[PDB]
């Protein structure tokens, strides 16, 4: 029983975005489904919401004439088309079972509405041994061979401390390290 | 439909934790408890009003009367830091969930912990990159809770720096990093510089030169 979103990224306001949520281990036809998001630092915001069997919909006020949700039970996958979107919609959307009571979660999927473009990190090494990746954008930087990003000009970056290699969806880097 | 929840619980090791959940006749709904730790998923603990899931410890507890449900967490561990979010589910609206506003569950008094503080000069790939930072990790220190003090020489530095907030390690110990920019020029200039942490009253001393 599992449940794993994507589809999440960077978008400029204004514009479309779709997210795909997997379903696995259990009949997903016989489930009610729901997208619940959390902005940085905030709390859990209910977004939509797919009934089993009649599939009846339903959405919150923050998000009606613009969301729609949907989904494939061939498939076993859950939908949500995003459009118009705005500042306020920037979070870190969930995939949720079962009504009355959200018993399965997935990890969830970042969506980050900006007019800022896309980069990937640059690496730096570090000697006193460090990794230094700076100037990324969206912050999802994961680091393989930990510390939180920092903001810094609209671009972030972070450090790494124990061959640098980093995960980033706009490139992935490699770097040297004495 | 409003659910209010306060904003913050603290408690010690092995105490009780009582988080609150306010609604109109409350007593009269279901409410359903999440735990969301840092970086996780949310996780349902308890399910109308006082059950629990199969894998929840029995130390978990809720009850629902009134206008107030309580999430009750007794002999309370380190690991159960976490936000809580209480939940109803009401039919015939055309907004069937209601999420309460979320409780910060802050565990106090566990073993105290001085900084390991990391600092490291700019890299001599980034001074030909024509950038130079300072980076100041600050590692395994509990409560997580600092102030980072840069300094120029023997001089105060406020611009330039930005300072992230302390996130929890697996641990339930605290990591934060400082990063100083400055110009090729404003680093070989000075004579030194200094990240002094301050933790509880108490500052790691380290300071970093050209030369």
């Amino acid at each position: 029983v599992q449940l794993v979103e994507s589809g999440g990224g960077l978008v400029k306001p204004g514009g479309s975005l779709r997210l795909s949520c997997a379903a696995s281990g259990f009949t997903f036809r016989s489930y009610s489904m729901n997208w619940v998001r959390q902005a940085p630092g905030k709390g859990l915001e209910w977004v939509s919401s797919i009934i089993s069997s009649s599939s009846y919909i339903y959405y919150a006020d923050s998000v009606k004439g613009r969301f729609t949700i949907s989904r494939d039970n061939a498939k076993n996958s859950l939908y949500l088309q995003m459009n118009s979107l705005r500042a306020e919609d920037t979070a870190l959307y969930y995939c949720a079972r079962d009504q009355n009571a959200m018993d399965v979660w997935g990890q969830g999927t970042t969506v980050t509405v900006s007019s800022d473009s896309a980069s990937a990190p640059t690496l730096f090494p570090l000697v006193s041994v460090g990794c230094l990746a700076q100037d990324f954008l969206p912050d999802s930087i994961t680091f393989s061979w930990g510390f939180p990003s920092v903001l810094r000009g609209g671009k972030y970056a972070a450090t790494s401390q124990v061959v640098c290699k980093v995960q980033h969806p706009n490139g992935n880097k490699e770097k040297n390290v004495p | 439909y409003e659910l209010t929840q306060p904003p913050s619980v603290s408690v010690a090791p092995g105490k009780t934790a009582r988080i609150t959940c306010a609604g109109n006749n409350i007593g009269s709904k279901s409410v359903h408890w999440y735990q969301q730790k840092p970086g996780q998923a949310p996780v349902l603990v308890i399910y109308y009003d006082s059950d629990r899931p199969s894998g929840i410890p029995e130390r978990f507890s809720g009850s629902n009367s009134g206008n107030t449900a309580t999430l009750t967490i007794s002999r309370v561990e380190a690991g159960d830091e976490a936000d809580y979010y209480c939940q109803v589910w009401d039919s015939g609206s055309d907004h069937p969930w209601v999420f309460g506003g979320g409780t910060k569950l802050t565990v106090l008094r566990q073993p105290k912990a001085a900084p390991s503080v990391t600092l490291f000069p700019p890299s001599s790939e980034e001074l030909q990159a024509n950038k130079a930072t300072l980076v100041c990790l600050i590692s395994d220190f509990y409560p997580g809770a600092v102030t980072v003090a840069w300094k120029a020489d023997s001089s105060p530095v406020k611009a330039g720096v930005e300072t992230t907030t302390p996130s929890k390690q697996s641990n339930n110990k605290y990591a934060a990093s400082s990063y100083l920019s400055l110009t090729p020029e404003q680093w070989k200039s000075h004579r030194s510089y200094s990240c002094q942490v301050t933790h509880e009253g108490s500052t790691v001393e380290k300071t970093v030169a050209p030369t």
